[PDB]
DNA sequence: AGGGACAAAGGGCTTTCCATTTATTTA
DNA sequence: TAAGCAAAGGGTTGACGAAAGCCCTTTGTCCCT
């Protein structure tokens, strides 16, 4: 017959990337780190919105933060640290008979392209989500366990096959598909001109003075750890009309949008997994997106 | 009112100002003490599985003998014998120790043991005193978990939980 | 000749919070009380009266609700009822460092109660918490007011608990004087019949309903009167103040 | 004989674990620590529930307590305290009768088992569960009455004989055996890396402003004494089909999994009391089993 | 002399009955 | 010292049930041929 969640299934999260800081360089020079900060400034700018054509002519304030790089310097740098860790099919919460009957129907998918489009999103800087615009060249390095690695130029809306992302490929797909953790210490360098902006991560502010206050670790620009994982994890091209790599999600919705690219066709990963545990033939190129959802988390409901 | 009654005297028929079902849901310990029921006291009530008939309204037993000194009129006695004697068919003494504390007191020349069990006017009066006049230092709790209603009518009537005082003293800096 | 005993800066851990269903947070003095008669017993130092502080508390759990760990399957008849989590009826628990006060008489040299309380303490419970650090006994010696005021001097800093009393009743004097109560004392309702059931087998076991009081948390340094904040046996089957109702 | 059990039966928990405290330090030198606070964040996703396919378009900020390590430091150091209380066979609720013909009928039992099991299970780091899980070195250092012992790396799944920890389960095992007790601090090191992610024990709650809360001393980071006392508690091996160790219940049931191994198959507690009791002589594998139920400690229905 | 009936005693599973405020709110 | 301090979009879901009733089985208690 049937074989069902667990009332609870919840999966833990298979990357724990650190929350990014925001640094300030040169770049013929790129040891004198100095952090680009959280500033507040105020704009005085104009009451302007779809509706109250009235209020039109009453400008309005706010006080928002910004961060700048200082007028010295010409490149941002982004440090993080991301850990792959392993152990992706043992259910943290739940896990029977369909934390074990999904390893004995999931032991064959493609860990190796899974790893090379995380590892692709990192090297090709995709992490950024603002910063990428208005700069440049891109010079992102990543360091794993003593050895390291620079990137200068990837196209990041098709994943292109180079040399220097496939071993770290092969390592992360290694520790996917076994035990263990790899700790990824990348920087990102982007030659964004002479004292231009950077854009951190903006917090929810519930009814504050701010009206944009940017992540904060000690006076200090940063951008979130979730932002960071959001933007590892951009690899799903396995949808209707297959076309940008937006997040991997349960119902491949991006927020932004406001559209779900998963959900109500059938495609939606809860669905692609009821079949999985009564025993249906799971197709190349959506295990790996049920298991890209199991390095992902969430929680897998009744 | 007779008809619900005679149905609560057909069922399991308790009613009661001490228990220990507030501590742990197995208790079954029940016992009506007398002499501290005052006019605004008020009594919590059980049947099995908090079973009971409407008055036509959603109205079930227990706001029935809460409002306003209700159960009053027929304790004191001035509505007959015929409602108050077979009201007091139904307070009866239930004694049971099991899942509940046991501790014990220095008495004179001695030890005692004794049962630490709970009151219904606190619990009610805590629902309706700390919340409509404006104190604003206290927890809300919820027994017992997911089904409520396995403990009393009380228990079953609101499910937004009884309120206790909060015990934590300003700290040290 | 009175003597005093110090326990500074105890972490209690794992102290179940339910004083009552109605007072939850800091166990009564009825616990600390009997902490008393349980070195009396235990040990034998003959322990007549106790007072408390709190360097530091917390319940554990958020601003309005606190709770109660998944309860375990510790029961028989409940054979296929073990897959599921739990029935859960509420016990909510908490963590302070506390300071203690004893009142005890000792005829003896002062380098004997020191390792008699410290091995009472590691195998003894604070009303279910689990002792982590505890400082180093030290016995006080006062016998008026002046030395009795070095005794104060010296839990700087702690928040002592006096005793308030109530004006009518428990939840009105709590509403218009914003007070604090806690259960003071115990009344006998019902004898049950049958001691087979018993933790004892010979004591007679009567039924009891806590009787609260108001108290009020105090300042270490600002206490006119130590007898005021100390706590005892009292009757029937209650406690009291050695100096009554501040 | 054919006597009856009691109808309730009370057992004092003669291991009792502390609460443990979290701190920051680095890898070098551990003098120069801070506890890592607890703060909250507010993190926006998507809906992401099972089935309601069609509010899968929407977004769902909430507030969640977060706890990092700060960019200053890479160590994450835990500090607690166990006492093992004995004279175990004193039932609380229970005078004796029952319990002393199951008493005298379990003193040719293995205690030196359970005591380097628990001694094990404290050293390996079973007590962190998610702070262990991506480090890239742990250490454990145990302070027991003036003698100082220091672990660096240990399989958590697989109990493995060394000359190192046996001394501690002998100094344990002679108080477990008669009467006293034994008090150990307790304290982890692990290199996460520069401003991880730790994770301290959740509280049970349905706080209205806070979806998932991290415990706390005043903003400290902390766990609970329990979760702690699960994992020195999580020895069982012996029920049927046994892979892994499991948590000692009565029943043989973890709730995390939602399963259960020894119940219902004469295997659990309460069949095995009343074999014990009856004159039935138990199995070799099943009477250290008994005996961790009681120091655990619990009450007994009928 | 021992299986078979007579019946108590545990034990798994199966409903069930709910409806109030959902708190606000921190020193 | 004086005049003016924005808008939408959402805010999770999953476990957390004692007692009466209804059958099923087992073993105290008693029986002759």
């Amino acid at each position: 017959t049937k074989l069902k969640a667990p009332a609870v299934l919840a999966y833990s999260r298979k990357i724990n990337p650190t929350n990014a800081l925001m640094f300030a360089v040169n770049w013929s020079d790129r040891d004198n780190t100095t952090a680009v900060m959280v500033g507040t400034k105020t704009v005085a700018g104009t009451q302007s919105v779809r509706g109250n054509p009235n209020d039109a002519d009453k400008g309005n304030i706010q006080t928002v933060n910004f961060a700048n790089l200082p007028h010295n310097k010409n490149t941002l740098l982004v440090k993080y640290n991301v850990k792959f860790v392993g152990d992706v099919f043992k259910a943290e919460l739940g896990g029977g008979e369909y934390s074990n009957t999904l390893q004995t129907a999931l032991e064959n998918t493609d860990f190796g392209t899974l790893a090379y489009r995380y590892v692709y999103n990192i090297a090709a800087g995709r992490t950024l989500w603002r910063n990428r615009v208005g700069a440049e060249s891109i010079e992102t390095v990543i360091t794993v366990n003593d050895q390291t690695f620079t990137f200068s130029d990837l196209l990041v809306n098709e994943f292109d096959e180079d040399v220097d992302v496939a071993e770290i490929a092969d390592m992360v797909a290694g520790v996917l598909s076994g035990e263990g953790f790899v700790t990824l210490k990348v920087e990102h360098y982007m030659l964004l001109g002479e004292g231009s902006e950077v854009f951190p991560s903006q917090e929810f502010v519930e009814n504050s003075k701010l009206s944009k206050q940017l992540f904060d670790l000690n006076g200090q620009a940063a951008m979130h750890d979730q932002k960071i994982g959001n933007a590892i994890r951009t690899i799903d091209t396995w949808y209707e009309d297959a076309t940008t790599p937006i997040a991997v999600e349960p119902y491949g919705s991006v927020v932004r949008n406001g559209v779900a690219y998963r959900a109500g066709n059938k495609t939606d990963l809860f669905t692609l997994m009821d079949g999985a545990v009564n025993g249906k033939s799971l197709t190349e190129e959506d295990q790996m997106f049920v298991t890209a959802n199991l390095i992902r988390g969430g929680v897998f409901g009744g | 009112i007779k008809e619900m009654i005679e149905d609560f005297i057909s069922k399991g028929g308790l009613i009661f100002t001490h228990s220990g079902r507030y501590t742990n849901t197995n208790n079954s310990c029940f016992i009506f003490n007398k002499n501290d029921i005052g006019v605004d006291t008020k009594v919590d009530m059980y049947t099995p599985k908090s079973a009971g008939i409407k008055n036509e309204e959603g109205e079930n037993l227990w706001q029935v003998l809460n409002k306003a000194n209700m159960f009053y009129r027929i304790y004191s006695g001035e509505l007959g014998e015929e409602l108050q004697y077979l009201l007091k068919s139904c307070c009866t003494a239930k004694e049971d120790v099991t899942t509940l504390p046991q501790i014990y007191f220095k008495n004179g020349e001695g030890y005692d043991i004794l049962v630490p069990i709970g009151n219904a006017h606190n619990l009610i009066s805590g629902t309706e005193y700390l919340w409509e006049h404006k104190y604003y230092n206290t927890f809300t709790q919820k027994l017992g978990g997911s089904n409520p209603q396995n403990c009393t009518h009380a228990c079953n009537k609101m499910r937004g939980g009884f309120k206790q005082f909060n015990c934590t003293p300003p700290q040290v800096e | 000749m009175r003597k005093f005993i110090i326990v500074k800066n105890v972490k209690v851990d794992g102290i179940n919070a339910k004083s009552s269903d109605i007072t939850v947070g800091m166990p009564p003095a009825t616990t600390f009380c009997g902490l008393g008669e349980t070195m009396s017993i235990k040990t034998g130092i003959v322990v007549k009266a106790v007072s408390y502080g709190s360097v530091k508390f917390e319940v554990r759990g958020s601003r309005f609700n606190t709770s109660v760990t998944k309860f375990a399957w510790q029961d028989r008849g409940n054979g296929g009822k073990a897959n599921n989590n739990s029935p859960i009826q509420p016990k909510p628990l908490a963590d302070g460092v506390f300071t203690l006060c004893f009142e005890v008489e000792w005829e003896d040299c002062a380098e004997v109660l020191v390792d008699k309380v410290t091995n009472f303490i590691n195998t003894a419970r604070i009303a279910g918490g689990t002792i982590a650090s505890f400082n180093k006994p030290f016995v006080k010696v006062a016998k008026d007011a002046e030395e009795l005021a070095s005794v104060k001097n010296a839990m700087m800093p702690c928040y002592v608990v006096v005793d308030c009393g109530v004006e009518v009743n428990i939840f009105e004097d709590a509403v218009n004087r914003k007070l604090q109560p806690m259960v003071n004392g115990y009344k006998k309702l019902e004898k049950i019949v049958d001691n087979k059931h018993m933790r004892d087998k010979f004591t007679p076991a009567y039924l009891a309903t806590p009787t609260y009081t108001m108290i009020g948390y105090k300042m270490v340094s600002n206490v006119d009167n130590f007898d005021q904040a100390l706590w005892q046996y009292g009757e029937n089957t209650k406690v009291k103040t050695i100096g009554g109702i501040y």
